[PDB]
């Protein structure tokens, strides 16, 4: 607890001044996203308020391309509905309220503008998926489908390839892994029945290839997400 | 077992789908070169008529 207080006090220091925090995000995003979501995993007062006060001080306007520095981790991290959860929870610190208070208003001033087509690159661009919901709501695959087969399909391109790798990677067969790609071959599937014109791309593209290959696997949803595939192909 | 079955039929089913668009592309070929040919014996006639004339 001694060293964890000792480093968040390091870090804090280090964000005081601008342009070292500012160099410090870029950095260390995938740190800052661990240092986020231990503030909320965390239960002592003294280092949830460290770690509120480093996120802030990321956060700050004074840090180059703050906003924008905000906006990616409120995508990418999650940062919203953790800080949405620590402004309903309590702390035994006038300044960790505050600080609380502070981050929740920024991260709902970053959503604002939010959106779920902006939702859905993120995860794309950072070649995750968990079964998001704009992956299970039809009105996301509705509304972005016209925008997916824009720039010459390159979401389709994309999430192509991410398919691609995933069945690349898929000999693993790991629960993160097999949600992963349930969740591309959900997609893909569903921006290939919605505006069919992607299917001749996907095709050259080698995507329904690998989509077929991908029958193979020994997981019992990606086998029912490979027929699922294949029904929207040429089944019925 | 099934699997890879449904998967050579396709391939098979891509190479019929691919035939028949090559029969298709041919016959329009095979039709424009028919057509031209016909077109060619009306002009030299003409050409025969005109310089008579």
């Amino acid at each position: 607890i001694q060293l964890q207080y000792h480093s968040l006090l390091l870090i804090w220091l280090l964000t005081f001044n601008p342009v070292f925090a500012n160099e410090l995000v870029q950095k260390y995003l995938s740190d800052f996203l661990d240092l986020l979501k231990l503030v909320k995993i965390t239960i002592k007062e003294k280092v949830s308020r460290l770690c509120i006060s480093i996120i802030l001080q990321c956060c700050s306007t004074r840090v180059k391309q703050h906003k924008k520095v905000i906006k990616q981790l409120l995508l990418l991290g999650n940062a919203l509905p953790t800080v949405q959860s620590l402004s309903e929870r309590k702390y035994s610190d006038e300044e960790l309220r505050q600080d609380i208070s502070n981050l929740k208003e920024i991260l709902e001033n970053e959503y604002q503008e939010l959106t779920s087509f902006d939702e859905y690159v993120a995860e794309l661009d950072s070649k995750l998926l968990c079964w998001s919901p704009p992956h299970v709501d039809n009105g996301f695959w509705s509304d972005n489908i016209d925008e997916f087969k824009k720039d010459n399909y390159k979401i389709f391109r994309q999430l192509i390839e991410l398919l691609q790798a995933k069945v690349r990677n898929g000999d693993v067969n790991a629960k993160q892994e097999k949600i992963i790609i349930q969740v591309a071959l959900n997609d893909i599937t569903h921006v290939v029945e919605l505006l069919p014109e992607s299917i001749d791309v996907l095709d050259k593209t080698g995507g329904k290839a690998d989509i077929m290959e991908l029958l193979n696997h020994s997981d019992s949803r990606v086998k029912y997400e490979a027929l699922k595939a294949t029904q929207a192909i040429i089944g019925y | 077992n099934g699997i890879a079955t449904l998967l050579q039929a396709e391939k098979e089913a891509h190479e019929i789908v691919s035939k028949a668009r090559k029969y298709r592309q041919d016959k329009l070929k095979q039709a424009k070169t028919d057509a031209a040919k016909e077109i060619d014996s009306y002009k030299i006639q003409k050409d025969k008529e005109l310089k008579e004339f």
